[PDB]
C-alpha cells in the first residue's frame, strides 16, 4: 500500500541526515553556473557525456518551464525530469486561474514545497537535485536556487556541483553590478571552464538566457560561437 | 539480513525471497507433462502420506478452462490459489471477447500476476511451479510452465518438483514430436515410475490427465481403463 | 567511500556519499541473465541484436525471445530478470496505445522512453517496492528526425545512442562500437546489421551459427518492426 | 556486600573512602571503565586477578565503582565489545558467588544508575545490603555547606540558609562546586574575605549548567 | 519487530499471553451459580483513604437480568460492557426477548481478540483487552454464570474465581461448592474465601456484591444489607 | 494512514507506553484539589514566573463549563487538546440533553478518551492527569482525577504532579470534617498542602475557586498573600 | 514495515518525546529572533543568518513575514518548514475572516497553528515541524502582543523573549535590563540592539545582518514597517555613542 | 532466530514458520476424531474443562441441516471460521434453493484462509477443523489446517495424543464402509479411547457426538444423550 512514515527524521544534535545526504549528492554532481546580468540571465552546466556513443542532443538539462522559464540542474537526472513536470503542471495552473504567466518567484515557491514535501511525506527519499531557475518578469530579470530541503534563495550569481566552492569564490572576484548578457554570457563559459578536466566543445556543455524576448535555449551554433572568443 | 523481503536486492542483485520460494517448490514430488502432435498429456507422482486419505484427495491436477489444464507442484494452498485466478482470468476473457482464451495469453496473465507478488514487502512470493497445457485445431497443442519469479516459457516436455532433473533425462529419449497421446500415455506413466524412490517414500498414486483430438480440445482425466493399461506398462517396465 | 548508515543498504534511501545502493544492486541484477544484446543506428535503418539460449533441447525455442513488438512501427529488447522485464513491456504497450488514443497519433519512441523512464524513477524513490533489474532499448523511425535508438535503465536514466549494448559484455561492446562509431559512420548501410553481429560475435567469440541470435529492425522505406527469420539471419551470418 | 546507589553527586564515592581510610582491612578501588580492556580475555583476567590478589592480602575490601559500565540488562541480541563486557560480567558474577568459597572478603558497589544492572548481578545472595543515597533535602544541606566552608574565612555577611532555602534539587557535589568557585573569584578579585554577592553569583554560574528542554516533559 | 499477530514456537499468541497475564494484577472476584440465583462478590481494594469507595463500579448491570464483575485493566472493561448493553437492547427491539446469558457472552467475546494492526480498519483495536470478565444472569435455563478471558474463550462455570488470587480462592472453591447449595450459603462463601485472600481487613465499605434471582432483578448490595452479611460471616 | 500499534502488551502483562506516559504526568508541575462542603478549591504550583512571561496564557486552570472546570498535570499540549473536546462535549450534552453536565460525565467522556488512545492504532497515549471539579444539579461538590492509562475516581482530595506522593501524604492526615468547616478553611488547606512542595510560597502558587452558584474565581496575588500571613 | 520505522511519535522510558527535544535542539542553532513587547508597538528583531556578497535582495523581508493587516511573525529552524507553517497561518486567519468578518484575535491564531504541531508530535508516523516562531500582533481584545511557539505545539505570551542561537544570554539580558509597563518603541529598539550586538559573537552590528520590523496603530489602523538600511544603521551608531560614553 | 517472525518472510529452507507455528497450536487442542459410512458421517470429541467447577468446552457446531464441524484449537479463530461457514450455506440455500456441495463449501474454506498466509500483518487461521456432511454424492469427512490445505478423508483424527486415534482407524479402516450407524459410532468411541491417558474413561462429562446421515440431519449429542452410545463399549 505504501509507507505511512517519515524516513527522514531528526538526529540527536538535530540535523536531518537525509537531507544532508542529499546535498552530499547534488555535491558531487555535474558542475552547473547560473549569472544574473543587467538585463537577463544565463544559465550553464557541462554535459560530457561517457563516450562518443551518447547522442549529445538527445536529452537537454536546460528545460524552458514557460515562455520566461527556464531552469538546471546539478545532481541525478531522473529527478530533474520529475521537478520539471511539475514545474510546467504548476506554471500552467496559475496561467488557467489567473490569465498571466507565473511570476518566477511564485513558481520557485511552489516547486519548493513540492520538495519540501518530500522530506516529511511517508516513505518517500529527498529530491537528491539542486534546481536553479531564471525569469524576467515585470521588467526584471531573477535568477533563484532551490535545494533539497525545500529551502529557496535569491543569487546574482552562483554554482552548484563539484569544485561549487571554487566556482563560487571564482564568481565573487569576477562578478560585477553593471555587467552585460554578453560579458555575463562569457563569465559564465570561464567559470565552468575553471574544473572541466578536458576541451570544452558545443558537444560538452549546455547554455540558455532569458531576456525581455523571453527564455531560450542557446543553439550549438552560439555555444561554439561563444567558447571561441 | 538482505534476504528478509521481496523488495530488496542482496549486493550481488538477487532476490533471496524469490530463491527460497523456488526451493519450497523443489521439496514437492515430481510433476511432469508431455506435448505431442495429438495434444498434451500431464502426469503427477502424488504420495500417500496417510492410508486414510481418499483416493483423489489434494488432486494436484485442475480444469482452469473447458479446454486447459493445470499440473502443479509446491504448497498446496498456493497453487490452488493460483487455479482459481487463471478460472477468473478465462472467465473474464470469454465475457469480454467473446472466445476462448489462447493458452499463450492466458499463460501470460498469470505469468504478471505471479510476478506483482515478487516486488513489494506487503505479500510473499508464490511457493509453487505449475503448468498449463491445451489444444486447439487453430493453435494447436500448447504446454507452458511458471516459476515463482513469473517466468513462463513454452515447453515441449517439463518437469518440476523433487526429481525434476532426472525425469528430465527421461523425458530427453521419448521424441515426442511424432507421438500420439495414446503412446504418450504410457510414456508417461512409465517415466513418472522411474524417477519415483521406492525406499524414501512408502507409495504414491498416479494421477493423468490429457487434452487434445482424441478428446475434442477439452481437457479432462484420463479413463480408468487407459491409467490402468498404463500403470500396468509402466510396472511391466521397471523389470 | 562506502559507509553506511541505517538501512541505506536495504532500502532506496541516501547513502551518506549520496548514493542509492539498492538502484547500483538493480544494475547488478542485469546480468544475472547471462545476455547481451547491441543496438545500432544506421544511415537509414535501426537494428537491435542479442544472444538467444536454449539450455536443452526440451525448451520450445519459439517462444524463447527477447524481441517484442511494443507498436506497428515500435520494437524493444530487453535483458535482465525474465519477469521484469515482460512486465515493463506489457506497460509500454499500455502507455503507446494510451498516447495513441489521447492524441490520435503514433506516439515517438523518445516519448515512450521517457514515460518509462518517469515510471521507473517512480521505483526508486519510493521504498515499498524494488527497481525492475532489467533494461529495455526501443528502435524505430521518426517522422522529422530519421531512425530512433533510446535505452532507460533501472535508475530511470534514458539517454539517446547511436550505438549500445546491455547485458554481461556491455563495456566491451561499447568500446568496439565506439571504435567503429569513430572511424566513418559506425556503418551507413542497411547493412549495419553485419556491424552489430560482429560487434557481438566479436565479444563472445560466439562465431554464431543461424539459431543462436535474433534480429530485428525497422527501415525508412518499411518502417514496421520485423523479427528476420532463422533464413535472413544465416544469409547475413554467411554474407560476414 | 553491598551497592550504594543514588542520583549523581550524592556521597556514595564519599562514603567509601571514608570507610577504607576508617578501616583495618586492604581497601581495593577499580572503576567500571578500568574493567572494559582491548584485548579478549583481559577483562575477565583483571576481575579474576583483583579477587585473586583479595585473598592473599587478610581481610579486603574491593569496592568496584561505576559498575553501571560492565554490568547490564544483558541483551543478547548486541555486537561488538558488549559480548565482551558481558563475559567480564559473568567473571564477575562467579567471583562474587560460585563454586568456591569466597574466603574473607567484601564488596562494595556504586552506581549512579541502578535499574539498568542484572538481577543476576544483584540478586540477594550476590549483593544483601541495597542501600540508597537520597539528595540533601534542608538540613544536610547546611552541614555540607558548614563543612565545605570550614577552612575558608568569610565575611559576617554570608546567608547560608539564603542559599539552602531554594528547592533546587542542589547536590552535594553542587555545593562543593559553589564554595570551590566562590573562593576563586574571591581570589579573582584580590579580596581578602568571601561575601554574600560572590556566593551568589558562583552558586547562579553552577546552576546554569542545567540545560534540557523546558516545555519538554512539563 | 514481533507484530500483534503472532505466533509463539508452541503456537500460543504472544499478545493474547500477556494480556491473561495482565489479569493477575486485579483484585479478587468471585462468581458462584445456584439453582434459587447468581451471586458476584470483588474486592474494591482502595488504594487512599481520601479516594471514595462509591466511584469504583467493578460490578455492573448489563440488563435487568444480567450483572457483570470485571478483574484486570478496568479501562478496557468499558468498551466490552458498552457492547453487551448495547447488544442486549438490540435483541430486545429486534425480537421483543431477553438475550440469554450465553448469547451475551457470546457477543462479547466475538469482539474480543478482533484487533489488527494492517488491512484492519481506520482505528480498530491494536490489542487485545486485558480484562476478565464474570457474567452472571437468570434467563430461561435459569441462573447462568459464564466467564470470559482476553482470548475470546467463554464458558460457563458454576463457581469461578478470578484475580491476582485466582489460584487458592479456586482451591477454597471446591472444597465448599455443592450444587444444592443455597444462595445464602454462596454468598456466604464468598464472603468468607474474599476476606480469606484480601490482605486488607474486610468491611462493608472495600467489597462490592450483586446478585441475581429468577424473581428479582439485578441487584448491588448497599452497606446496611452487606453489614448485615459480614456480621455472620 | 499510518496504523501501527503503538500501545502493546509486555511480559508481565505491561502497557509500557501508558507506563512511560505516567512518568511524563509526574514531571509536571503539582497540582492539588480538595472538595469542601459548599466550595471545591484547586491549587496548583508554578515553577517559575520569569517576570516576563504574560501570566495570562499559561493557566494550568481552566473552565470545561459554568459549572465545571478542570486542572491537568502533564504535557501543556495534550491538556488544550483534551480540554477542548471536553468543552465541545459539554456544549453538546447541553444542546441533546437539555440540561448542564455532571461532573461524573465529563469525567467518563474525557477518561474513555484517555483509554481510547491507548488501544487505538498509530496514536500516542495522552500524557496528562487531569483534577476535574464541580458542582452537579443537586448541589452536591464533586472531585474527580483522570489518569493517562483512562482509568478515574471520585476523591475527597488529592494531587496529581511533581511530589505527588508527599502531598497526598500531606492531605491524608490533615484532612477533616473540621479543616473543611469553613470556606476560608478549605482554601488555607490547600495553600499548605501546596507549601509541602513548593518553596517560596505565595507568589508560586495558583489558586480557583468554584462556588455553588457563582462561577470560577482566581484568588488575586492580594488575597494568596494573605491566606499565606494567616497561614503563618 | 515494522522494521524500518522510525516510530516518530512514542514516549521514552523516563516520559521524553525524543523527536520533539531533537527538534527544538535543532533550533538551537538557526538564527537569532527577538521580539520586545512596548507600550505604543512591537518589534521583531532577527539576525539575518544568510550574508554573502553574491545574494539578491528579493521581498520585503528574510524571516519576517506578514499573516494579517494586523499581524506577523518570525521563524527560526528549518526555513522549508516554516514555509508550510506561515501558509497555514495564511489560510487559518483568513478563514476566520470569512466566518466572523473580523480579524482574528492574536491568541486565537497561534492556538491554530499550535494545534497542528500537536497533531503531528501525537499520531501521524510524520517528523514534527522542527520550527520555533514569534507573533507580534495587534487586536481589540489585548492590544499589542507578543507570542512565541515550539515545535511540540506549545506557546505562551511574552513581554521580551528570544529564541535561536544565544537564547539563554539574550533572556538573561532581557530579564535584566526590561522595564515592564515603562518601555515606549524608542527604548525597546535600543534594547533589542544592544541584545542582538553581545548574542552575536562573532563580528558586530553591521547592519546587514539585521532585519527588524515593527508593529504600530497609527489613524485607527495597524501599520507593519521593516526598517530600511538608513534607520538600523543610525539605531547602531547611537548605540555605539552611548557604549563609548559609559566608558 | 529471524525467520520466523512474519508469515510473509520465507526461511532458507522454503518454509513458513509462522505457519508451523499455527499448525502446532492445533496439536495442544484437544482430541476429535471422524469417520464415514457408506451411509453416515460420525463425529467424536473429546471435551475438555479448565477446571472441576467449569463446563466442558464444547467441540462441535452447527452450520447447516447437512454439514457440522469439529474444532480444535483456537475457539475464537474457530467461531469466526463457522460463522464464514454458516453464512455461505445460507446463501447457497438462498440463491439456489439448494444445500452447498460439502466439497465447495471446503473449498471456500481453503480459499478464504489462504489469503492471510501472504500478507504482511495477517496471521494464519489458528483452528483446525473435522468437517462431516453429507451431499448428493454421500457422506465426506474433511480435515482442515492453519495452512489453507484440506485433505477428503475416510476417517481422521486431529489434537493432542491424537496419532494414537490414528494407528486405531487405519487398523479397522477396512470395516467402517458396511457398519451400521451403532457400530460405526463404537469405532469413533473406541479411538477416542486410545488416545486417553490410561487411567481415565469415556465419559458423558467429555464426550460429544455428532452424526449426519441420508436421512438424518445433523444432530449433535452431549450429556445424558451419549449415554445409549457409550452402553456397550
Ligand atoms: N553529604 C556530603 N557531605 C560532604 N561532601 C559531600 C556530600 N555529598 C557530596 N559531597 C561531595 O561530593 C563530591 C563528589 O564525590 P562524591 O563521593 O560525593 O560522589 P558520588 O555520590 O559518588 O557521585 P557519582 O555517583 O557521580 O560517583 C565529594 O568530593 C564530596 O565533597
Ligand atoms: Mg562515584
Amino acid at each position: 500500500r505504501g509507507y505511512s512514515f517519515s524516513l527522514t527524521t531528526f538526529s540527536p544534535s538535530g540535523k536531518l541526515v537525509q537531507i544532508e545526504y542529499a546535498l552530499a549528492a547534488v555535491a558531487g554532481g555535474a558542475p552547473s553556473v547560473g549569472i544574473k546580468a543587467a538585463n537577463g540571465v544565463v544559465l550553464a552546466t557541462e554535459k560530457k557525456q561517457k563516450s562518443i556513443l551518447y547522442d549529445e542532443r538527445s536529452v537537454h538539462k536546460v528545460e524552458p518551464i514557460t515562455k520566461h522559464i527556464g531552469l538546471v540542474y546539478s545532481g541525478m537526472g531522473p529527478d530533474y525530469r520529475v521537478l520539471v513536470h511539475r514545474a510546467r503542471k504548476l506554471a500552467q495552473q496559475y496561467y488557467l486561474v489567473y490569465q498571466e504567466p507565473i511570476p518566477t518567484a511564485q513558481l520557485v515557491q511552489r516547486v519548493a514545497s513540492v520538495m519540501q514535501e518530500y522530506t516529511q511525506s511517508g516513505g518517500v527519499r529527498p529530491f537528491g537535485v539542486s534546481l536553479l531557475i531564471c525569469g524576467w518578469n515585470e521588467g526584471r530579470p531573477y535568477l533563484f536556487q532551490s535545494d533539497p530541503s525545500g529551502a529557496y534563495f535569491a543569487w546574482k550569481a552562483t554554482a552548484m556541483g563539484k569544485n561549487y566552492v571554487n566556482g563560487k569564490t571564482f564568481l565573487e572576484k569576477r562578478y560585477n553590478e553593471d555587467l552585460e548578457l554578453e560579458d555575463a554570457i562569457h563569465t559564465a563559459i570561464l567559470t565552468l571552464k575553471e574544473s572541466f578536466e578536458g576541451q570544452m566543445t558545443e558537444d560538452n556543455i549546455e547554455v540558455g538566457i532569458c531576456n525581455e524576448a523571453g527564455f531560450r535555449r542557446l543553439t550549438p551554433t552560439e555555444v561554439k560561437d561563444y567558447l571561441a572568443a | 539480513g538482505y534476504d528478509l523481503s521481496a523488495s530488496t536486492f542482496s549486493p550481488d542483485g538477487r532476490v533471496f525471497q524469490v530463491e527460497y520460494a523456488m526451493k519450497a517448490v523443489e521439496n514437492s514430488s515430481t510433476a511432469i507433462g508431455i506435448r505431442c502432435k495429438d495434444g498434451v498429456v500431464f502426469g503427477v507422482e502424488k504420495l500417500v502420506l496417510s492410508k486414510l486419505y481418499e483416493e483423489g484427495s489434494n488432486k494436484r491436477l485442475f480444469n482452469v478452462d473447458r479446454h486447459v489444464g493445470m499440473a502443479v507442484a509446491g504448497l498446496l494452498a498456493d497453487a490452488r490459489s493460483l487455479a482459481d485466478i487463471a478460472r477468473e482470468e478465462a472467465s473474464n476473457f470469454r465475457s469480454n471477447f467473446g472466445y476462448n482464451i489462447p493458452l499463450k495469453h492466458l499463460a501470460d496473465r498469470v505469468a504478471m500476476y505471479v510476478h506483482a507478488y515478487t516486488l513489494y514487502s506487503a505479500v510473499r512470493p508464490f511457493g509453487c511451479s505449475f503448468m498449463l497445457g491445451s489444444y486447439s485445431v487453430n493453435d494447436g497443442a500448447q504446454l507452458y510452465m511458471i516459476d515463482p519469479s513469473g517466468v513462463s516459457y513454452g515447453y515441449w516436455g517439463c518437469a518440476i518438483g523433487k526429481a525434476r532433473q532426472a525425469a528430465k533425462t527421461e523425458i530427453e529419449k521419448l521424441q515426442m514430436k511424432e507421438m500420439t497421446c495414446r503412446d504418450i500415455v504410457k510414456e508417461v506413466a512409465k517415466i513418472i515410475y522411474i524417477v519415483h524412490d521406492e525406499v524414501k517414500d512408502k507409495a504414491f498414486e498416479l494421477e493423468l490427465s490429457w487434452v487434445g483430438e482424441l478428446t475434442n480440445g477439452r481437457h479432462e482425466i484420463v479413463p480408468k481403463d487407459i491409467r490402468e493399461e498404463a500403470e500396468k506398462y509402466a510396472k511391466e517396465s521397471l523389470k | 567511500r562506502g559507509s553506511s548508515a541505517g538501512f541505506d543498504r536495504h532500502i532506496t534511501i541516501f547513502s551518506p556519499e549520496g548514493r542509492l545502493y539498492q538502484v547500483e544492486y538493480a544494475f547488478k541484477a542485469i546480468n544475472q541473465g547471462g545476455l547481451t544484446s547491441v543496438a545500432v543506428r544506421g544511415k537509414d535503418c535501426a537494428v537491435i541484436v542479442t544472444q538467444k539460449k536454449v539450455p536443452d533441447k526440451l525448451l520450445d525455442s519459439s517462444t524463447v525471445t527477447h524481441l517484442f513488438k511494443i507498436t506497428e512501427n515500435i520494437g524493444c529488447v530487453m535483458t535482465g530478470m525474465t519477469a521484469d522485464s515482460r512486465s515493463q513491456v506489457q506497460r509500454a504497450r499500455y502507455e503507446a496505445a494510451n498516447w495513441k488514443y489521447k492524441y490520435g497519433y503514433e506516439i515517438p519512441v523518445d516519448m515512450l522512453c521517457k514515460r518509462i523512464a518517469d515510471i521507473s524513477q517512480v521505483y526508486t524513490q519510493n521504498a515499498e517496492m524494488r527497481p525492475l533489474g532489467c533494461c529495455m532499448i526501443l528502435i524505430g523511425i521518426d517522422e522529422e528526425q530519421g531512425p530512433q535508438v533510446y535505452k532507460c535503465d533501472p535508475a530511470g536514466y534514458y539517454c539517446g545512442f547511436k550505438a549500445t549494448a546491455a547485458g554481461v559484455k556491455q563495456t566491451e561492446s561499447t568500446s568496439f562500437l565506439e571504435k567503429k562509431v569513430k572511424k566513418k559512420f559506425d556503418w551507413t548501410f542497411e547493412q549495419t546489421v553485419e556491424t552489430a553481429i560482429t560487434c557481438l560475435s566479436t565479444v563472445l567469440s560466439i562465431d554464431f551459427k543461424p539459431s543462436e541470435i535474433e534480429v530485428g529492425v525497422v527501415t525508412v522505406e518499411n518502417p514496421k518492426f520485423r523479427i528476420l527469420t532463422e533464413a535472413e539471419i544465416d544469409a547475413h551470418l554467411v554474407a560476414l | 556486600g553491598v551497592i550504594l546507589y543514588g542520583p549523581p553527586g550524592t556521597g556514595k564515592t564519599l562514603l567509601a573512602k571514608a570507610v577504607a581510610n576508617q578501616t583495618s582491612a586492604t581497601f581495593l578501588r577499580v572503576v567500571g571503565s578500568e574493567l572494559i580492556q582491548k584485548y579478549l580475555g583481559d577483562g575477565p583476567k583483571l576481575v579474576r586477578e583483583l579477587f585473586r590478589v583479595a585473598e592473599e592480602h587478610a581481610p579486603s575490601i574491593v569496592f568496584i565503582d561505576e559498575i553501571d559500565a560492565i554490568g547490564t540488562k544483558r541483551y543478547d541480541s548486541n555486537s561488538g565489545g558488549e559480548r565482551e563486557i558481558q563475559r567480564t560480567m559473568l567473571e564477575l558474577l562467579n567471583q562474587l558467588d560460585g563454586f568456591d568459597s569466597r574466603g574473607d572478603v567484601k564488596v562494595i558497589m556504586a552506581t549512579n544508575r541502578i535499574e539498568t544492572l542484572d538481577p543476576a548481578l544483584i540478586r540477594p545472595g550476590r549483593i544483601d545490603r541495597k542501600i540508597e543515597f537520597p539528595l540533601p533535602d534542608e538540613k544536610t544541606k547546611k552541614r555540607i555547606f558548614q563543612i565545605h566552608t570550614s577552612r575558608m574565612t568569610l565575611a559576617d555577611d554570608v546567608t547560608l540558609d539564603d542559599l539552602i532555602m531554594a528547592k533546587d534539587d542542589l547536590s552535594g557535589a553542587d555545593i562543593k562546586a559553589i564554595c570551590t568557585e566562590a573562593g576563586l573569584m574571591a581570589l579573582r578579585e584580590r579580596r581578602m574575605k568571601v561575601t554574600n554577592e560572590d556566593f551568589k553569583k558562583s552558586k547562579e554560574n553552577v546552576l546554569y549548567k542545567k540545560q534540557e528542554g523546558t516545555p519538554e516533559g512539563l | 519487530y514481533r507484530g500483534v499477530n503472532t505466533f509463539s514456537p508452541e503456537g500460543r499468541l504472544f499478545q493474547v499471553e500477556y494480556a491473561i497475564e495482565a489479569i493477575k494484577l486485579g483484585s479478587t472476584a468471585i462468581g458462584i451459580q445456584t439453582s434459587e440465583g447468581v451471586c458476584l462478590a470483588v474486592e474494591k481494594r482502595i488504594t487512599s483513604p481520601l479516594m471514595e469507595p462509591s466511584s469504583i463500579e467493578k460490578i455492573v448491570e448489563i440488563d435487568a437480568h444480567i450483572g457483570c464483575a470485571m478483574s484486570g485493566l478496568i479501562a478496557d472493561a468499558k468498551t466490552l460492557i458498552d457492547k453487551a448493553r448495547v447488544e442486549t437492547q438490540n435483541h430486545w427491539f429486534t425480537y421483543n426477548e431477553t438475550m440469554t446469558v450465553e448469547s451475551v457472552t457470546q457477543a462479547v467475546s466475538n469482539l474480543a481478540l478482533q484487533f489488527g494492526e494492517e488491512d484492519a480498519d481506520p482505528g480498530a483495536m491494536s490489542r487485545p483487552f486485558g480484562v476478565a470478565l464474570l457474567f452472571g444472569g437468570v434467563d430461561e435455563k435459569g441462573p447462568q454464570l459464564f466467564h470470559m478471558d482476553p482470548s475470546g474463550t467463554f464458558v460457563q462455570c458454576d463457581a469461578r474465581a478470578i484475580g491476582s488470587a485466582s489460584e487458592g480462592a479456586q482451591s477454597s472453591l471446591q472444597e465448599v461448592y455443592h450444587k444444592s447449595m443455597t444462595l445464602k450459603e454462596a454468598i456466604k462463601s464468598s464472603l468468607i474465601i474474599l476476606k480469606q485472600v484480601m490482605e486488607e481487613k474486610l468491611n462493608a465499605t472495600n467489597i462490592e456484591l450483586a446478585t441475581v434471582q429468577p424473581g428479582q432483578n439485578f441487584h448491588m448490595f448497599t452497606k446496611e444489607e452487606l453489614e448485615e452479611v459480614i456480621k455472620d460471616i | 494512514s499510518y496504523d501501527r500499534a503503538i500501545t502493546v502488551f509486555s511480559p508481565d502483562g505491561h502497557l509500557f507506553q501508558v507506563e512511560y506516559a505516567q512518568e511524563a504526568v509526574k514531571k509536571g508541575s503539582t497540582a492539588v484539589g480538595v472538595r469542601g462542603r459548599d466550595i471545591v478549591v484547586l491549587g496548583v504550583e508554578k515553577k517559575s514566573v520569569a517576570k516576563l512571561q504574560d501570566e495570562r496564557t499559561v493557566r494550568k486552570i481552566c473552565a470545561l463549563d459554568d459549572n465545571v472546570c478542570m486542572a491537568f498535570a502533564g504535557l501543556t499540549a495534550d491538556a488544550r487538546i483534551v480540554i477542548n473536546r471536553a468543552r465541545v462535549e459539554c456544549q453538546s450534552h447541553r444542546l441533546t440533553v437539555e440540561d448542564p453536565v455532571t461532573v461524573e460525565y465529563i469525567t467518563r467522556y474525557i477518561a474513555s478518551l484517555k483509554q481510547r488512545y491507548t488501544q487505538s492504532n498509530g496514536r500516542r497515549p495522552f500524557g496528562i492527569s487531569a483534577l476535574i471539579v464541580g458542582f452537579d444539579f443537586d448541589g452536591t461538590p464533586r472531585l474527580y482525577q483522570t489518569d493517562p492509562s483512562g482509568t478515574y475516581h471520585a476523591w475527597k482530595a488529592n494531587a496529581i504532579g511533581r511530589g505527588a506522593k508527599s502531598v497526598r501524604e500531606f492531605l491524608e492526615k490533615n484532612y477533616t470534617d473540621e479543616a473543611i468547616e469553613t470556606d476560608d478553611l478549605t482554601i488555607k488547606l490547600v495553600i499548605k498542602a501546596l507549601l509541602e512542595v513548593v518553596q517560596s510560597g505565595g507568589k508560586n502558587i495558583e489558586l480557583a475557586v468554584m462556588r455553588r452558584d457563582q462561577s470560577l474565581k482566581i484568588l488575586n496575588p492580594e488575597e494568596i498573600e494573605k491566606y499565606v500571613a494567616e497561614i503563618e | 514495515s515494522r522494521r524500518y520505522d522510525s516510530r516518530t511519535t512514542i514516549f521514552s522510558p523516563e516520559g521524553r518525546l525524543y523527536q520533539v527535544e531533537y527538534a527544538m535542539e535543532a533550533i538551537g542553532h538557526a538564527g537569532t529572533c527577538l521580539g520586545i513587547l512596548a507600550n505604543d508597538g512591537v518589534l521583531l528583531a532577527a539576525e539575518r543568518r544568510n550574508i554573502h556578497k553574491l545574494l539578491d535582495e528579493v521581498f520585503f523581508s528574510e524571516k519576517i513575514y506578514k499573516l494579517n493587516e494586523d499581524m506577523a511573525c518570525s521563524v527560526a529552524g528549518i526555513t522549508s518548514d516554516a514555509n508550510v507553517l506561515t501558509n497555514e497561518l495564511r489560510l487559518i486567519a483568513q478563514r476566520y475572516l470569512l466566518q466572523y468578518q473580523e480579524p482574528i484575535p492574536c491568541e486565537q491564531l497561534v492556538t491554530a497553528l499550535c494545534d497542528i504541531k500537536q497533531a503531528y508530535t501525537q499520531f501521524g508516523g510524520k517528523r514534527p515541524f522542527g520550527v520555533s516562531l514569534l507573533y507580534i500582533g495587534w487586536d481589540k481584545h489585548y492590544g499589542f502582543q507578543l507570542y512565541q511557539s515550539d515545535p511540540s505545539g506549545n506557546y505562551g505570551g511574552w513581554k521580551a523573549t528570544c529564541i535561536g542561537n544565544n537564547s539563554a544570554a539574550a533572556v538573561s539580558m532581557l530579564k535584566q535590563d526590561y522595564k515592564e509597563g515603562e518601555m515606549t518603541l524608542k527604548s525597546a529598539l535600543a534594547l533589542a540592539i544592544k541584545v542582538l550586538n553581545k548574542t552575536m559573537d562573532v563580528s558586530k552590528l553591521s547592519a546587514e545582518k539585521v532585519e527588524i520590523a515593527t508593529l504600530t496603530r497609527e489613524n485607527g489602523k495597524t501599520v507593519i514597517r521593516v526598517l530600511k538600511q538608513k534607520e538600523v544603521e543610525q539605531l547602531i551608531k547611537k548605540h555605539e555613542e552611548e557604549e563609548a560614553k559609559a566608558e | 532466530n529471524q525467520y520466523d517472525n512474519d508469515v510473509t518472510v520465507w526461511s532458507p529452507q522454503g518454509r513458513i514458520h509462522q505457519i508451523e507455528y499455527a499448525m502446532e497450536a492445533v496439536k495442544q487442542g484437544s482430541a476429535t476424531v471422524g469417520l464415514k459410512s457408506k451411509t453416515h458421517a460420525v463425529l467424536v470429541a473429546l471435551k475438555r474443562a479448565q477446571s472441576e467447577l467449569a463446563a466442558h468446552q464444547k467441540k462441535i457446531l452447527h452450520v447447516d441441516n447437512h454439514i457440522g464441524i469439529s474444532i480444535a484449537g483456537l475457539t475464537a479463530d474457530a467461531r469466526l471460521l463457522c460463522n464464514f461457514m454458516r453464512q455461505e450455506c445460507l446463501d447457497s440455500r438462498f440463491v439456489f434453493d439448494r444445500p452447498l456441495p460439502v466439497s465447495r463449501l471446503v473449498s471456500l474454506i481453503g480459499s478464504k484462509t489462504q489469503i492471510p498466509t501472504q500478507r504482511y500483518g495477517r496471521r494464519p487461521y489458528g483452528v483446525g477443523l473435522l468437517i462431516a456432511g453429507y451431499d448428493d454424492m454421500g457422506p465426506h469427512i474433511f480435515q482442515t489446517c492453519p495452512s489453507a490445505n484440506y485433505f477428503d478423508c475416510r476417517a481422521m483424527s486431529i489434537g493432542a495424543r491424537s496419532q494414537s486415534a490414528r494407528t486405531y482407524l487405519e487398523r479397522h479402516m477396512s470395516e467402517f464402509m458396511e457398519c451400521n450407524l451403532n457400530e460405526l459410532v463404537k469405532h469413533g468411541l473406541r479411538a477416542l479411547r486410545e488416545t486417553l491417558p490410561a487411567e481415565q474413561d469415556l465419559t458423558t462429562k467429555n464426550v460429544s457426538i455428532g452424526i449426519v446421515g441420508k436421512d438424518l440431519e445433523f444432530t449433535i449429542y452431549d450429556d445424558d444423550d451419549v449415554s445409549p452410545f457409550l452402553e456397550g463399549l
